[PDB]
């Protein structure tokens, strides 16, 4: 079972450093070239770096040459990306991707498997946890929670400890003029169930380690 | 589409060969053992070394490799490389040349119901102290001592395999039709015994092994005629 | 080494060391085969085997491993570990001990035109049928038959190494002379298949005369 | 050991160490490799096989400037123990073996000092060709050699030299095989008379040939003939 | 090269060397087995072992290793490492003190139809009943039993390539003469 | 700078066939690979070498390559094919080159929004701000406008809109408009509403409340 | 056992087998070394080489390989491949012509406290000065000098497990009698 778990992403100031790691399992780590491909928020895919065991070669795109270093752990099946002198242009979700070939390059070169990635945010702004505000309802009713004043992304919203999945809509975060992110997570239910069934929103903000859970009732 | 591939992905996508197949740590894995001798190559008296060719039948249960033939197109057996499954790591403890393991890492057979069978062949060079007193009219008692290199008796235990009638095979098995007697050595007896020891409170964890005793007889004709 | 690292990155891009270099289907890889005899270790008459220490001298072209020195800091040659590049599967067919391969893979030398030169060491035990009639006043004819194990004549074509001298090379100063054998002739020959699964051979012949002083004194 | 963990991360993951490349600023430079040989024990000299079996510890010293660090930035660490296959190595081999065992036996750790010096003391069992002069047997003496060179690298890429020792702020080359006076057990049949070491450069060879350079450690050994005297010669003569 | 590099990359994408190489598990892998005897190395009478130098030609069809040559520049055959693919696990059943299975993993010749020919070498050390009654005028009859160790006939079928072993490249022995040879 | 060129958006009705193009100079001589990225998910290789399909990918996705254009064809468009499709090649001088991804949109029938409005709670009012959120649930098409009215006065420069992607089961849209004001401003006026305009509604629909 | 799988994944998530396994680098790794003599295989008087079969018990604490059993279903001990972890590089300094270091990399027993016991087997071939003056009535004192090859005492410290080698599982020798044995 091929599996690529990325870690080490997070918040860093401009000009700082950060080591991304990608733990690989389910395949012979030395038989496939490994790659880092980044995606800035709302933008397309951009190849960053590649490591090939064929000749022990490393390859970098021009914008990161001299700043980024791709390497592999000597013993464990772990791929590293050491990033230095980070700019605001490096903010992105970094995916660790396995190639079809042990060598880098050639026309056949493609990424047959991808990890879920890690978000890297480059900004001088500090961390802050969310402030939850329930959206109280005033023949189907709608309810929700308003996550506000948090930074950096993301905040994960669940309902009733994961029991409620049907009809949930968690909106994209929006950047305020204050520089802080906010989103609303809502669910539509029959109006008859407002008084009988309990609806609780669980907001989790990993960057600040916040787990505020708020009950919603009229 | 080959149903063998689907069965393989079903069984081995989430499987750890490093962990024993026990639901709890205190449970013990029972290993059914048979040892089949194909050839007695030699007994070097100068080096006190018995060279034999055998293959060891090892059967056990892995609940993690449990499957029904009806759900996979009637497959009753799957061959896979032995490195992919947990093994009890049986070794010949009394080897003289430093070779503890088997000669060829054959595929394991995974049957329906979680039954795992491994039948690897081996060439063993084992210690046999030669009682010299009546040489060349001598008989020897060469031991073959098998044990888990890793696990104690509470983690892995041994039982003897049973024949078709259910009689316990507490001996070295020899196929009579395919067996050629050694030019100088006749095998008179070959009982096996499962020993357990070091189970005391001070010792702590119990230990177990299986000892086969090849009672072999020299044929002294060469020494009679020539010397 | 930054220039050498950049050149290695360029050369290893898209390169499969397990794939034979043929730019077009039907192209044959010309492999020049030569031999340097470092030591004639022995000729065991009981086991009928000649033990030798040699350096092969294999030369071919891999078009994928070519570059322009003007764009790579004037680098005209590289030394690359042999496992990293495609090798012809050239082995001693008439080995006596089951050992087909070289003793140490070492490194190939790659020129900017794609020429690859490889000189691996090898300790070889080759089958030699012994002409026993005039022993110990005998001379033997021990061959070393080198050929690709897998590739046929339509894929890899062999030729005798030369620069043309068709002979085993023996360096006069550094050669470890044998105390029992004198090398009379040491030619090499390309053997064609009998006129598609057919394979050429390069045979190095050692015609050696025993020096029988021991048997004169002792027998 | 958080400090050397951080140091290894800084050396190999931050700076991007490539062990395939030699430690040189430019390709035309040559890596100086200092060699010394310690004889742990002379195992045997088989006359019929014409083979010398020896146990030797080969001291390699070279400089890898990529593996430099400031000690006070890393907990005052001054030395690291790294796997030999984690860093470029000057692959020296025994050229004149006669069994196919070119390489050292135990690939031990390299020691890397903060000022970039790499020290490596692999031990090895070596079986080398020693042609035997039988003229004066059993009163014979032999002249065996251990010829060390590199087949992966030529004189253009590495320069071989003898180890240099110091006494009273005076440097001198180590031009002999090193033998511990206390720990060395003499062979039961062979006494070492001379044990020189030499850097040999062939002027005729091209610089890009592996045969251009070598370091040879010679053993001049005299047979102790007491066994042959007592058991063969006195009975035969009488 | 480029065509073959692309072909070799694409052939082994979802390839599994664990399962048998058949479209349907109810099929049988038909293997043709032919022994070539290069040399009779030794007949050890005391330990009853015959050492021989052999080539064990094995031919079968891998269903999933097929391609159309027109899509790959006309490449019709390739050579690939044998360790990457499923192989039959032929074992010398009466091995005395040598190797039980093939240990020299030479390249396999793969055709576009999926036909694999694999011709590894081996040193067979086989246990043979040695009758020394008429020594030195003794005749022997030493056999080499070969079989798939872990696969039964219902999943892998082995068939002889020829009624006799291939002695075309046999080196003449200075101590033995092969009067008869045959595979059953 | 090989510069693979892709169209930003491709729209097709359910059951029809979508053709996502990737243009390049002599791209027919190159091997083109196609990746699918669902919203908030890792990319998945769906085609490699211009026509080959990885195992587990539906047969209704295919590829072709010719001249100066490669094509990905998605037939029998379901409600779960909404994704960004990226073409990719490798060049000796440009290394790995991705295309500017193409979003696939399902052209389903018109469905009108379900409108709700939510005034701020006392919990937010204790903090000194007022956020009025009004929600347009499960509508199509995406073109809709929300206008905030406070005592018959339109708001401007103090509202934020957020739009979801097409749902994987019904290919509908959801939108949220949040009007944020200081508490003094919120107390300074009484009636607060939002008006929803959407082509599926015969006339604009207002949801209003009194603080 | 899924608990053991999760535990092994946790322990080796960011583990290094290169770094010495204690918290601060100024600390010394304390290793307990014990020798068990299984068999005295042979004494070669000509080449002065004693061949023996031994077990080299090595005990040490790994600081980072600790866990709470309650968090992992009561798992108190596990078996880990020795290649995956840091080990002391014990070498027989007076090796004659055998292996210098351990070549049989058996599994280590790791307790939840971080304690590791590793008991690899080895064939030691040591150089022993043979005094032949009283042969065949001779007495021979042969040593086995063990030490960490690349680590000095300031980084890795070795201590004897016992004053004497363990002879409890010693096989009887048909040529020699061990009158005295001791470690220093
Ligand atoms: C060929 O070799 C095999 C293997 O060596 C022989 O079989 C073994 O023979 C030995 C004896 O030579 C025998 O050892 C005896 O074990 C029993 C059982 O031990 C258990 O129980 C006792 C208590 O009952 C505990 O003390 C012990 O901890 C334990 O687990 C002992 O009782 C017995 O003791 C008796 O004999 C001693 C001398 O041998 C004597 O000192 C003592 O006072 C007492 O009288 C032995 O120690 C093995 O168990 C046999 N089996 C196995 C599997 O090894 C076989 O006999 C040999 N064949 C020939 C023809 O010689
Ligand atoms: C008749 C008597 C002398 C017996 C015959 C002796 C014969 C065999 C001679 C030939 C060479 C001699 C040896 C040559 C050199 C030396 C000198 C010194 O190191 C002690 C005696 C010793 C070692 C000699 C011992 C006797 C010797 C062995
Ligand atoms: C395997 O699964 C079947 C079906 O649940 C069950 O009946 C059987 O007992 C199981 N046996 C094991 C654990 O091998
Ligand atoms: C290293 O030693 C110096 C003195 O030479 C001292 O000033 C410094 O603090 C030491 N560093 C550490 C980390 O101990």
């Amino acid at each position: 079972e091929v599996q690529l778990l990325e870690s080490g992403g997070g918040l860093v100031q401009p000009g700082g450093s950060l080591r991304l790691s990608c733990a690989a399992s389910g395949f012979t780590f030395s038989d496939y070239a490994m790659n880092w491909v980044r995606q800035a928020p709302g933008r397309g895919l951009e190849w960053v770096s590649s490591f090939s065991n064929s000749g022990g070669t490393t390859y970098y795109t021009d914008s990161v040459k001299g700043r980024f270093t791709i390497s592999r752990d000597y013993s464990r099946n772990t791929l590293y990306l050491q990033m230095n002198n980070l700019r605001a242009e490096d903010t992105a979700v970094y995916y660790c991707a396995k190639a079809l070939t042990r060598f880098y390059g050639g026309n056949i070169y493609n990424f047959d498997f991808w990890g879920q990635g890690t978000l890297v945010t480059v900004s001088s702004a500090s961390t802050k946890g969310p402030s939850v505000f329930p959206l109280a309802p005033s023949g189907t009713a709608a309810l929700g929670c308003l996550v506000k004043d948090y930074f950096p992304e993301p905040v994960t919203v669940s309902w009733n400890s994961g029991a409620l999945t049907s009809g949930v809509h968690t909106f994209p975060a929006v950047l305020q003029s204050s520089g802080l992110y906010s989103l609303s997570s809502v669910v539509t239910v029959p109006s008859s169930s407002l008084g009988t069934q309990t609806y609780i929103c669980n907001v989790n903000h990993k960057p600040s380690n916040t787990k505020v859970d708020k009950k919603v009732e009229p | 589409k080959n149903e063998e591939l689907r069965l393989y992905h079903h069984l081995f996508n989430n499987y750890d060969p490093g962990s024993r197949p026990v639901r709890e740590p205190e449970d013990t894995v029972t290993i059914s053992l048979k040892v089949t001798l194909t050839n007695l190559i030699s007994l070097n008296e100068k080096e006190e070394t018995l060279t034999t060719s055998v293959w060891i039948g090892i059967d056990w249960q892995d609940y993690r490799l449990n499957y029904s033939k009806d759900d996979f197109g009637g497959i009753e057996t799957l061959r896979v490389p032995s490195e992919l499954v947990w093994l009890p790591e049986i070794v010949l403890e009394n080897n003289i040349d430093g070779q503890f393991g088997v000669a060829y890492d054959a595929n394991v057979l995974v049957y329906e119901g979680g039954s795992v069978t491994w039948l690897p062949p081996a060439i063993y060079r084992s210690v046999c102290a030669v009682e010299v007193t009546y040489f060349p009219f001598d008989w020897q008692n060469c031991s073959l001592i098998f044990r888990s290199q890793t696990y104690n008796a509470e983690e892995v235990e041994f039982t003897f395999a049973v024949d078709n009638d259910g009689k316990t095979i507490n001996k070295i098995d020899i196929d009579t039709e395919a067996y050629t007697e050694n030019g100088e050595w006749a095998i008179d007896f070959c009982p096996g015994v499962i020993r357990r020891h070091h189970g005391g409170a001070t010792d702590g964890p119990g230990e177990t092994d299986v000892i086969y005793s090849l009672i072999i007889r020299r044929k002294p004709l060469f020494y009679v005629i020539n010397i | 080494s930054e220039a050498e690292g950049r050149l290695r990155e360029k050369l290893f891009s898209g390169y499969d060391s397990s794939v034979r270099p043929a730019r077009e289907v039907g192209d044959r890889v010309r492999v020049s085969v030569g031999l340097i005899l470092a030591q004639l270790i022995s000729l065991n008459e009981k086991d009928e085997e000649m033990s030798t220490k040699v350096y092969l001298d294999l030369e071919w072209t891999d078009y994928r491993l070519s570059w322009d020195p003007a764009e790579h800091d004037g680098i005209d040659s590289l030394r690359i570990t042999a496992e990293s590049v495609w090798l012809p599967d050239v082995v001693l067919l008439n080995n006596n001990d089951g050992n087909f391969d070289v003793a140490l893979d070492i490194s190939v030398v790659v020129s900017s035109d794609g020429s690859v030169r490889w000189q691996p060491p090898g300790i070889y035990r080759s089958s030699c049928s012994i002409q026993v009639t005039y022993f110990p006043f005998d001379w033997q004819n021990c061959t070393m038959v080198f050929s690709s194990y897998s590739y046929d004549s339509s894929e890899v074509s062999l030729q005798t190494g030369l620069g043309g001298h068709q002979e085993i090379h023996i360096h006069e100063g550094t050669f470890i002379e044998n105390g029992q054998w004198e090398i009379i002739h040491k030619p090499s020959r390309l053997i064609q298949p009998p006129g598609e699964g057919q394979r050429q051979e390069v045979i190095f012949y050692l015609i050696i005369r025993r020096k029988p002083l021991f048997y004169l004194v002792n027998v | 050991l958080n400090e050397e963990e951080r140091l290894i991360r800084h050396l190999f993951q931050e700076k991007g160490y490539n062990k395939e490349l030699r430690p040189v600023a430019h390709k035309e430079e040559s890596v100086d490799v200092a060699l010394a040989l310690t004889l742990s024990n002379l195992i045997s000299l088989k006359e019929v096989e014409e083979t010398l079996t020896t146990n030797v510890w080969i001291e390699h010293g070279w400089t890898d400037n990529r593996l430099k660090w400031n000690a006070e930035e890393f907990g005052n660490i001054s030395v690291l123990r790294l796997p030999p296959d984690m860093v470029w190595l000057p692959e020296i081999v025994l050229e004149n073996n006669n069994d196919g065992s070119f390489q050292i036996s135990y690939s031990c750790n390299v020691l890397v000092y903060h000022y970039g010096f790499v020290y490596w003391l692999p031990p090895a069992i070596f079986r080398s060709s020693c042609p035997i002069s039988v003229t004066y047997f059993p009163f014979d003496w032999q002249n065996c050699s251990l010829k060390f060179s590199s087949l992966k690298y030529t004189a253009k890429e590495i320069t071989l030299s003898l180890k240099q020792d110091a006494k009273e702020n005076r440097t001198y080359p180590v031009e002999w095989i090193i033998i511990d006076p206390e720990g060395f057990t003499e062979n039961g049949e062979w006494e070492i008379v001379h044990r020189p070491a030499r850097v040999n450069v062939d002027p005729r060879a091209p610089l890009d040939s592996p045969s251009r350079q070598d370091i040879t450690f010679y053993l001049i050994i005299r047979r102790k003939p007491l066994f042959y005297i007592i058991n063969i010669l006195v009975p035969c003569v009488l | 090269s480029e065509h073959e590099t692309r072909l070799v990359a694409k052939l082994f994408k979802d390839y599994s060397s664990v399962v048998r190489p058949v479209e349907d598990h109810r099929q049988v892998v038909e293997v043709t087995v032919g022994l070539q005897l290069i040399q009779l190395i030794n007949v050890d009478e005391v330990n009853q072992i015959v050492t021989t130098n052999v080539r064990l030609k094995q031919q079968w069809v891998d269903y999933n290793l097929k391609w159309n040559p027109d899509d790959y520049g006309g490449v019709k055959k390739i050579h690939i490492p044998s360790e990457k693919i499923w192989r039959p696990d032929l074992v010398l059943y009466n091995n005395a003190d040598g190797d039980f299975a093939i240990v020299k993993f030479t390249k396999v010749l793969l055709q576009y139809t999926g036909h694999i020919t694999w011709t590894p070498p081996a040193i067979f050390k086989s246990y043979c009943e040695i009758i020394v009654t008429h020594f030195p005028f003794d005749e022997q009859n030493c056999s080499m039993k070969l079989g798939t160790w872990t696969y039964d006939g219902s999943v892998v079928a082995i068939n002889p390539e020829s009624d006799q072993p291939d002695l075309s490249n046999f080196m003449e022995s200075g101590e033995w003469v092969i009067k008869e040879s045959r595979g059953w | 700078s090989y510069e693979l060129t892709q169209p930003p958006s491709v729209s097709v009705a359910p059951g029809q066939t979508a053709r996502i193009t990737c243009g390049g100079n002599n791209i027919g001589s190159k091997s083109v690979h196609w990746y699918q990225q669902k919203p908030g998910q890792a990319p998945v290789l769906v085609v490699y070498d211009n026509s080959d399909r990885p195992s587990g990918i539906p047969e209704r996705l295919s590829g072709s390559n010719s001249g100066n254009t490669a094509t990905l064809t998605i037939s029998g468009v379901e409600a779960g094919d909404e994704a960004d499709y990226y073409c990719q090649v490798w060049d000796s001088n440009s290394d790995v080159v991705f295309g500017g991804g193409t979003k696939l949109t399902v052209l389903r029938t018109v469905a009108a929004p379900s409108v709700f409005i939510f005034p701020p709670s006392d919990e937010q009012l204790k903090s000194g701000t007022a956020s009025v959120v009004c929600l347009l649930n499960n509508f199509y098409p995406r073109e809709a406008k929300v206008q905030w009215k406070v005592d018959n006065a339109l708001q401007s420069g103090n509202s934020q809109e957020s739009v979801t992607e097409q749902d994987s089961k019904d290919s509908t849209y959801s939108l949220s408009s949040t009007l944020t004001l200081s508490k003094a401003d919120y107390e300074k006026h009484k009636v607060y509403a939002c008006e929803v305009t959407h082509q599926g509604l015969s006339s604009p629909v207002t949801k209003s409340f009194n603080r």
